[PDB]
């Protein structure tokens, strides 16, 4: 071969917006629930003052 | 009235109260409710909101009825005595204070109950309680003086 493979080399398009889908997917679940974990924590503190 | 106590092997450390449509019980005690009754239903645990389980049916439903709101700084009666006290609760003087006295009910004039005590054993010549109540529109709120035992 004239060429050197390389590690990124074989991913298409398709395959690189398929895996940044899954990885944005299940980072925005965590952070949905560490949004309303926090907000409870604060109408919790206020319904005491 | 009727606020039937916790048992653990024969001794006494604990009370359980009953309101209209629920039963409840304080977390700071373990043992068995003498009562049949009282003792097959399902107690869920829950954070320092005390929610309980009030499955028993409707026919001794509501021995007593919780607080309304326009709380007073007035007279309030209590199983040894009487606290006058809204923000927070009476200096008591001693004899309250003990052990075992937690989940008592504390009511009104007109028999209705607003306040059950979890802790504040001895604040020195000023003792304070720690107990539940509603806040400001019903909803149930938790406070605690500083320096507050389990009681």
């Amino acid at each position: 071969a004239q060429h050197t493979e390389s590690f990124t080399s074989a991913i298409s398009a398709t395959a690189w917006s398929w895996i940044k889908v899954l990885v944005g997917g299940t980072s925005a679940f965590i952070v949905l629930g560490l949004i309303a974990t926090a907000v409870v924590a604060l109408v919790l503190f206020f319904h005491r003052h | 009235d009727k606020t039937f106590p916790i048992m653990l092997n024969g001794q006494v450390n604990g009370y359980a109260c009953v309101v209209g449509g629920r039963v409840f019980k304080p977390l700071h005690v373990e043992g068995r409710i003498d009562n049949e009754q009282l003792a097959a239903i399902k107690l869920k645990k829950a954070s320092i909101y005390d929610l309980e389980y009030g499955d028993v049916p409707q026919c001794m439903k509501s021995d007593t009825l919780q607080y309304t709101s326009d709380k007073p700084p007035g007279f309030y009666n209590w199983h040894h005595g009487a606290v006058q006290y809204e923000n927070n609760r009476f200096t008591v003087p001693r004899g309250v204070g003990g052990k075992g006295d937690s989940g008592r009910p504390i009511l009104d004039n007109k028999g209705r109950v607003v306040a059950i005590v979890l802790g504040g054993v001895n604040e020195g010549s000023r003792t304070a309680l720690s107990v539940v109540t509603w806040n400001q529109k019903g909803v149930t709120v938790k406070d605690t003086p500083e320096g507050s035992e389990p009681w």
